[PDB]
């Protein structure tokens, strides 16, 4: 809705073309996270500062910690809760912070480490996993009381299948893909592994039906699979689709990142010097069909809604935010029933007639409501709000 | 009967058609008119993509109705 | 049916006529041929550039246009048949219709349908006929054409010049100031194309006369079909003696009947609908169950008119 | 069956043709196998940025044939064409129509 | 309301003739100089360094085009400079400080 | 006769797809021609000097970017690597 009334022409383009925005932060953004649904954007500001922006006005809405036990240092990993309501994340100040989005003042739950983190993710109940810095195994905190407990070189980046919530991925800092089943609370033994490099891997993306998976080698390549699971979470196998690269300088990739469902695009930021844009290449084939030309920096980090459509990253030597997101010009042909707009001359027919001058009970259900847009995305998902708080309005 | 498909690039074709077709024979229509394959198309009316194993009377599709061809594009 | 490459074609009220080497005026260089042919036939001249070719038609694609026979039907009876998505329409115009409307969408022309055999006229449709039997692809449709005496017609246009002169009026006295037997033409030749043409002036859409709305005397359109008579079609016939040509009054005030006046049968094609119409006797098929004389006959007439009033006109 | 270089990238000007110009115009002892393909999308990319401004001169001049005085107009009109060709003298290009202000009458 | 359309003895003062000649002539994109004392001039000139040479006749076409090109140019510049000074006539102490002012003298 | 060469067809070809329906001169021809080698060897030129100061033996898609880069100016530079970048792209995956 706005979208079933617009032409379905406009509105179905494959991705953005353009970019409208550029928030600007007062400290430097260090991580982007939309909301579930396209409606909240929580960064995590240089100093620990972390912020919730609203889609609609660009502009702050709620500051966890005001009151409290607040992040100090960079933070490291924002992650939402499938309903809207809870918010992890984890800084380099070694704790991970849970609040809860009803009462933000405070932080709801905390934990504290030995070394600084590189990345939370959340299993439902309540149970994240984290990655800590230097250590080589993952650690699950089911923290609805603060427990914490543990499960080839490193671990670095960590990431739950989507389809099946019990299989988990890690990659190390030496070329090993490391799969676990969660088969239990506190006891995991892996399921398969395997080193497809001698580099660190830094990314570990996975589409939303698990049907294709990408990675980020050290080497200046991107390794795409179709990876598949079955045998009660025992068969599990790898098939290399594609080897991305740049052919003209060699740059290197700072994050990616894919399409919503089937995956049908892939979006990567480039790393080396002069390099201040994003590309975005198909899956099927592989062959490069856009590169964002927006910003003028080095970009770090990026995250697509596919709500409203919007490719969303944050610049690195400013700070800023700039936002590439679907357009759609006003058509003149709405302001009446019958205005239909053409592009070149046509041609008119007429009948013999045109010189020659001279109940109803139809389906109506109004309390019914339509589950997907025309995007293909799932309404009626509980899209929790985040409370105003009036204390900060008066001044 | 006649319905109408518009392509994007400003051209509307006026296929004939019966409502007992099947959306098959429809995309099968537009091929034998205008040469595109069936697999590279994409139909869209009322908001909703039209399902490929149904039927043109499915979505009570009635004479000089106009629904919008989109192009799955590629390299 | 093929159509016209290097004729000048009737459009922006002039009329072309061809003519061929007459070494008796001296004056003047040339006089009217007779025809391309014997017989009258479809006028090239006021036809529209889309309309194709006694046949004529128009592609599948085209809207409504026009021919009209050459002969001028003044006064008098005068019967005739016209041999039959593709429309037509059938009936009779005078000079102002466009050749690019269909006969009956002004008010100088008077036509019928070729489905439901409708009558048309100022656009508008008519069901006067409440026979309703319909129109196949082989039928001949004839046409009687009674229109009055020139006297009675003469003596209508006097009586319209009586009201006008002062009852209409009361620069006025220019208009005050301002020969209805006598004929004066205007004709200027003209080469176009290494082709040789006479250009002459038409008529112009104006305000309908009125005053009862002016009628020829006992004016009447017969219709058959198949020797079956489908009523009158039109008795209110309009004068024409009503007529103003296209003039310049600004440059005449600044310094300070052209024997073509009448109605046309005129038939119209619509969508490639054919037909054709039948001027003489011998292919006349209902000349006897009016009781008369045939176009051809006035086709001879008008062609014998126009050469004796060229005679007189040289000096 | 062959598969003409320039057609594998979309490029209308010849690729194998640069590829030996580049080898044998003694510019460098080796030619790296993606230089002339590169090269000649830049060329040809500058060939149409300039021939649209002049097909658009010779559409607004009411002809149908682009001609010289239509590409000095296109390049001269232009703000960064005219630095690339700052130097250059286009043969039959007449000259921009253009007078100072202290010279028209008051 | 109504169809739309785009259609339906002397003695100049002294100045304005040559404010029309300016027009006409930064319009049109032909050569201002006579072909054949530019050929016999341009002859005439290679004698001093070659006895007896026969310039192709596309050799002295290039040249005109190129000695108009320069000529033209100059002449802008020169314009400013009596703009410069406060007047409207150019004088050779103008086309003197153009030349120096752009390399040609030093 | 000896055959000599020239870029027309190609300058043809693009002009059909740019203004599908205008068609060049002769004269308009031959000046397209020479702006095309001028600029060729500008940036040839350009990119073996520039091959040359670095010591490298070759002259690689990335001279030739760097040297369109430098002459090109302000806002051509940009379309233009983006235009090569993509043709060398669509080409090496082929």
């Amino acid at each position: 809705m706005n979208i079933l009334l617009q032409d379905p022409f406009a509105v179905l383009k494959e991705h953005p073309e353009k970019l409208t925005h550029t928030i600007e932060n007062p400290l430097r953004t260090e991580c982007l996270q939309f909301s579930p649904c396209g409606d909240y954007l929580a960064l995590g500001c240089a100093n620990g500062a972390l912020v919730i922006y609203d889609m609609d006005t660009f502009r702050p809405i709620c500051v966890p910690g005001n009151m409290l036990g607040a992040h100090v240092r960079p933070i490291t990993s924002i992650a939402w809760s499938p309903d809207g309501r809870l918010l992890l994340t984890s800084s380099r100040d070694w704790s991970i912070k849970l609040w809860d989005l009803s009462k933000p003042s405070k932080p709801l739950k905390e934990i504290r480490f030995d070394s600084p983190i590189w990345g939370c993710q959340w299993l439902d109940r309540r149970l994240c996993v984290a990655t800590i810095f230097e250590e080589s195994d993952a650690y699950v905190i089911d923290f609805s009381n603060d427990p914490v407990a543990s499960l080839h070189g490193y671990v670095l980046v960590c990431t739950v299948h989507t389809k099946h919530p019990n299989i988990i991925i890690v990659g190390t800092s030496k070329g090993w893909l490391d799969f676990y089943k969660f088969h239990s609370l506190y006891q995991t033994e892996c399921i398969h592994s395997l080193k497809i490099t001698s580099s660190n891997i830094k990314h570990l993306i996975v589409s939303q039906n698990g049907e294709r998976l990408a990675i980020n080698c050290s080497d200046r390549t991107i390794r795409q699979y179709e990876i598949s699971i079955d045998d009660e979470n025992s068969a599990v196998e790898l098939t290399l689709e594609h080897k991305y690269q740049d052919v003209i300088n060699k740059l290197q990739w700072n994050c990616i990142l894919f399409s919503n469902n089937t995956a049908e695009y892939l979006v990567a930021s480039t790393h080396g010097s002069s390099a201040h844009e994003l590309y975005i290449w198909e899956t099927t084939s592989g062959t490069l069909v856009r590169v964002l030309e927006g910003a003028e920096e080095e970009l770090i980090d990026i995250n697509w809604d596919f709500y409203s459509m919007s490719i969303v990253s944050n610049g690195f030597e400013s700070g800023n935010v700039y936002v590439w997101s679907v357009v759609i010009p006003p058509k003149w042909s709405a302001l009446a029933p019958d205005f239909e707009e053409v592009e070149e001359n046509v041609d008119y027919l007429e009948k013999e007639d045109e010189f020659d001058e001279v109940e109803e009970e139809i389906a109506i259900d109004l309390r019914t409501r339509e589950q997907y847009d025309v995007r293909g995305n799932n309404l009626l998902v509980e899209r929790f709000t985040i409370p105003t708080d009036y204390t900060r309005i008066i001044k | 009967m006649q319905i109408f498909v518009k392509t994007l690039t400003g051209k509307t074709i006026t296929l004939e058609v019966e409502p007992s077709d099947t959306i098959e024979n429809v995309k099968a229509k537009i091929q034998d008119k205008e040469g595109i394959p069936p697999d590279q198309q994409r139909l869209i009316f009322a908001g909703k993509q039209l399902e490929d194993g149904r039927t043109l009377s499915d979505y009570n599709i009635q004479k000089e109705s106009t629904l919008h061809l989109v192009l799955r594009l590629r390299g | 049916f093929v159509r016209t490459e290097d004729i000048p074609l009737n459009r922006r009220h002039f009329v072309y006529r061809p003519c061929s080497a007459n070494p008796f005026f001296t004056i003047l260089g040339y006089g009217c041929t007779e025809y391309p042919f014997d017989h009258s036939g479809m006028s090239v001249m006021d036809r529209s550039e889309g309309l194709s070719i006694d046949l004529v038609s128009v592609p599948d694609q085209y809207g409504w246009r026009t021919a009209r026979s050459d002969v001028c039907i003044k006064e008098g009876m005068t019967y005739w048949e016209v041999e039959v998505t593709p429309h037509l329409r059938f009936g009779v115009c005078r000079r102002e219709a466009s050749l690019e409307a269909p006969v009956g969408f002004d008010v100088y022309g008077y036509g019928i349908r070729d489905i439901s055999l409708e009558s048309i006229h100022e656009g508008k449709l008519n069901c006067v006929l409440e026979n309703g039997s319909p129109l196949k692809e082989g039928d001949k449709i004839g046409f009687l054409l009674s229109l009055p005496s020139i006297h009675t017609q003469i003596k209508q246009a006097k009586e319209f010049t009586k009201r006008r002169i002062f009852a209409l009026n009361s620069n006025k006295e220019f208009q005050r100031a301002l020969e209805y037997n006598d004929v004066v033409r205007d004709q200027i030749a003209i080469r176009y194309k290494n082709q040789l043409f006479f250009e002459a002036t038409d008529y112009v859409k104006t305000t309908k006369p009125e005053y009862d709305y002016y009628q020829l005397e006992d004016s009447y359109l017969a219709i058959f079909q198949n020797g079956k008579y489908l009523g009158k079609a039109f008795e209110n016939l309009k004068p024409l003696l009503f007529s103003e040509l296209q003039y310049n009054e600004k440059f005449y005030l600044g310094y300070w009947n052209n024997n073509k006046l009448g109605y046309y049968p005129t038939i119209s094609c619509f969508n490639g609908g054919t037909a054709r119409i039948i001027s003489e006797e011998d292919k006349l098929e209902y000349l006897d169950q009016i009781r008369v004389n045939t176009l051809d006959t006035l086709y001879k007439e008008q062609i014998a008119e126009d050469i004796v009033w060229d005679i007189i006109d040289e000096l | 069956k062959a598969k003409t270089r320039s057609s594998r990238a979309g490029l209308q000007f010849p690729v194998g043709r640069v590829h030996r110009l580049l080898r044998k115009g003694n510019y460098a002892e080796r030619v790296g196998a993606g230089a002339p393909v590169y090269l000649a999308a830049v060329l040809e990319y500058l060939t149409a940025e300039i021939l649209e401004l002049a097909g658009n001169a010779a559409r607004d001049n009411k002809k149908t044939r682009i001609i010289p005085r239509h590409l000095q107009l296109a390049v001269r009109n232009d703000e960064e064409l005219n630095k690339l060709l700052g130097r250059v003298t286009i043969a039959q290009g007449g000259v921009l129509p253009n007078i100072q202000s202290v010279l028209l009458p008051k | 309301a109504r169809t739309l359309q785009t259609a339906r003895p002397h003695r100049y003062r002294p100045g304005t003739v040559a404010l029309r000649e300016i027009r006409r002539y930064q319009k049109s994109t032909e050569l201002l100089i006579r072909k054949l004392p530019f050929q016999r001039l341009v002859r005439e000139i290679a004698q001093d360094f070659k006895t007896d040479l026969r310039f192709q006749s596309s050799a002295v076409l290039a040249l005109q085009e190129a000695s108009e090109a320069y000529l033209v140019a100059l002449f802008e510049d020169t314009n400013l400079c009596a703009i410069h000074a406060k007047r409207v006539t150019i004088l050779p102490k103008d086309i003197q400080l153009a030349r120096r002012i752009r390399g040609e003298r030093a | 006769k000896t055959r000599k060469e020239s870029y027309a067809i190609y300058v043809y070809k693009v002009l059909k797809q740019v203004h599908p329906d205008t068609g060049i001169s002769s004269k308009a021809m031959s000046i397209m021609n020479s702006f095309v080698n001028d600029v060729f060897e500008r940036i040839a030129g350009e990119a073996s000097r520039l091959a040359h100061y670095n010591k490298r033996s070759t002259i690689t898609s990335r001279e030739i970017q760097t040297a369109v880069r430098l002459l090109l100016p302000g806002e051509l530079a940009k379309h233009a690597v983006s235009e090569g970048t993509k043709a060398v792209t669509c080409y090496t995956s082929a």
